[PDB]
């Protein structure tokens, strides 16, 4: 993730900010109440008044964070584990909203850090800022319990020679769906029934089969898949929850009696796990 | 929004089927028993711990028809869901404060269930209308946000 | 996408201390050096190895007066940027094959370039109204896609 070069630029520009990343961390607060209202429904009970004196307070506790963050960079996972806790658990802060405010953080160094802005700088502190939004993003709706994993292949077994089939049929919802998937198989006879389709449908269920197989060590199995997507072919993240939508609506159309709401909630832990695991090597 | 005839009379064609009292509290049951976390709006409900727990609850089943009517509602006016869904919009930011991230949820977990209840006949094509339309009632809710 | 007035007027009064062929260089290459990832469609470019080779390399700056000039064009038609951008959707659908979720990125760029050149002239009220307007002109690039 972060190199060596990477840790350097974060610690030296951080330097620079020095005493004013209390007030650097109120600034890049109210911009994102400013450009981003959705993000104020998490905040609620405050006074978010320009120059309020309690936007002042939080935005010392978030540099705080950041300086934490910034100082035990070899093991931000551990260092932050509180911080992790309350967004994920306590809060329940959507992911989407990490990048938000990351975004409002890097206009505020910008603005204030005329000489040290480099674009390599710039590029070193995007990622820091993300590794950041990770890790207190990481303990959300996670791990497959073993009641999960009873459900999955209670599921999947019960698809068997099916497999190809619907990987196919899933493939095809997506792409009528989700038009701008096909940006990714662009020289594809993406035509309905194609042999392109159902030939590459099958690779994709024998890759799902063998995922559940290895339900509990998919980061081993996966390893050359994800090497594929996220490195050879850079598939933006997104992308993964629409090819998971179309799996459980297909497994949904044709596994109904099977398809309850505990068996729904396994699968989309199940994929959303799967996706995890091929995205992870995009930075 | 953008609907053409033959999916502006598809979507209306396979509304025509759905129970939406039923197909009301499948839905809303299941946002509550597969994202968890949207859990923590419907207290005012009760017992929500066990999916028997959240899809037997008479309040899950009574707040999903009043959900799966403004649906109803916004099939009837399919090219201005914002002057439709304004109001609505106001109550989400102002008084609830949801993240309109969440509106995506139920939209997933409501064509799910339409595939559940329609197997064959929820073709492809007819998934396609729906993502739309799902896609512009999302924006519409989110709308006065501010 | 709806700016109000005074956020027209705010937009278009920075624009004129904005000197094109000089930002869109730097914008765009911060775009490879930043999400490097993006120079796979500009393969064509030469030398982009290291962030030196980018910002000086010749073509990397000549394709960003031609990225700025569409964007003056935008805020020079702001109450239609889908009629703006028609041919360009078209172009990054059908010839280019561009995730449009990567029109996101060069926004996101757009700005913090913006704020560094303007510094504490860049406001957060001046910013937001920045915001809407990267959002509409991705918006209305990611339309002809289908
Ligand atoms: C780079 C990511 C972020 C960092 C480093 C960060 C840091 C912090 C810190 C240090 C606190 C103080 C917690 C305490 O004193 O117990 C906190 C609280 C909180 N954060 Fe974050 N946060 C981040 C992103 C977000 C986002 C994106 C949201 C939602 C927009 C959010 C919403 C909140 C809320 C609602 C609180 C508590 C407010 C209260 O005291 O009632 N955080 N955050
Ligand atoms: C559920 C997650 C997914 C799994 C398990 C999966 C699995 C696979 C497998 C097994 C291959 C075949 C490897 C080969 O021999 O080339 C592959 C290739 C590929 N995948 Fe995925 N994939 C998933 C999601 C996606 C998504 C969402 C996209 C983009 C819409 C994508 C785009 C591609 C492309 C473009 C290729 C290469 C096709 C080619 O060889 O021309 N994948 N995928
Ligand atoms: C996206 C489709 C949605 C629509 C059209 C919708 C519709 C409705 C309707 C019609 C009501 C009843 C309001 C009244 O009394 O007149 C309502 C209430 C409510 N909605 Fe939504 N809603 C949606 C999504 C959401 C989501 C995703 C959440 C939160 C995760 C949410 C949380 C609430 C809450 C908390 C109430 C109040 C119920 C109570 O009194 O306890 N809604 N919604
Ligand atoms: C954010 C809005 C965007 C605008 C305003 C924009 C604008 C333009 C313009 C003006 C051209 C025309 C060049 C010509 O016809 O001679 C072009 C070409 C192109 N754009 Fe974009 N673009 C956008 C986003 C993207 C993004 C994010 C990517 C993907 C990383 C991209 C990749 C390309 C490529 C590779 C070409 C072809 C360049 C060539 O001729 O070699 N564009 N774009
Ligand atoms: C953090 N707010
Ligand atoms: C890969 N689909
Ligand atoms: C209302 N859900
Ligand atoms: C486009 N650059």
């Amino acid at each position: 993730m972060l190199s060596p070069a990477d840790k350097t630029n974060v610690k030296a520009a951080w330097g620079k900010v020095g005493a004013h990343a209390g007030e650097y961390g109120a600034e890049a607060l109210e911009r994102m109440f400013l450009s981003f209202p959705t993000t104020k429904t998490y905040f609620p009970h405050f006074d978010l008044s320009h120059g309020s004196a309690q936007v002042k307070g939080h935005g010392k506790k978030v540099a705080d964070a950041l300086t934490n963050a910034v100082a035990h960079v070899d093991d931000m996972p551990n260092a932050l584990s509180a911080l992790s806790d309350l967004h994920a658990h306590k809060l329940r802060v959507d992911p989407v909203n990490f990048k938000l405010l990351s975004h409002c953080l890097l206009v505020t160094l910008a603005a204030h850090l005329p000489a040290e802005f480099t674009p390599a700088v710039h590029a070193s502190l995007d990622k820091f800022l993300a590794s950041v939004s990770t890790v207190l993003t990481s303990k959300y709706r996670g791990v497959l319990s073993p009641a999960d994993k009873t459900n999955v292949k209670a599921a999947w077994g019960k698809v068997g020679a099916h497999a190809g089939e619907y990987g196919a049929e899933a493939l095809e919802r997506m792409f009528l769906s989700f038009p701008t998937t096909k940006t990714y198989f662009p020289h594809f006879d993406l035509s309905h029934g194609s042999a392109q389709v159902k030939g590459h449908g099958k690779k994709v269920a024998d890759a799902l089969t063998n995922a559940v197989a290895h339900v509990d060590d998919m980061p081993n199995a996966l390893s050359a898949l994800s090497d594929l997507h996220a490195h050879k072919l850079r598939v933006d993240p997104v992308n993964f929850k629409l090819l998971s939508h179309c799996l459980l609506v297909t497994l949904a159309a044709h596994l109904p009696a099977e398809f309850t709401p505990a068996v729904h909630a396994s699968l989309d832990k199940f994929l959303a796990s799967v996706s995890t695991v091929l995205t992870s090597k995009y930075r | 929004m953008h609907l053409t005839p033959e999916e502006k009379s598809a979507v209306t064609a396979l509304w025509g089927k759905v129970n939406v009292d039923e197909v009301g509290g499948e839905a809303l049951g299941r946002l509550l028993v597969v994202y968890p976390w949207t859990q923590r709006f419907f207290e005012s409900f009760g017992d929500l711990s066990t999916p028997d727990a959240v899809m037997g609850n008479p309040k899950v089943k009574a707040h999903g028809k009043k959900v799966l009517g403004a649906f109803s509602d916004g099939l009837a006016h399919l090219d201005n869901l914002k002057g439709t869904f304004a109001t609505l919009s106001e109550l989400h930011c102002d008084k609830l404060h949801v993240d309109p991230e969440n509106f995506r949820l139920l939209g997933k977990v409501l064509v799910c269930v339409l595939a559940h209840h329609f197997g064959k006949e929820f073709t492809p094509p007819v998934q396609a209308a729906y993502q739309k339309v799902v896609a512009g009632v999302a924006n519409a809710l989110a709308h006065k946000y501010h």
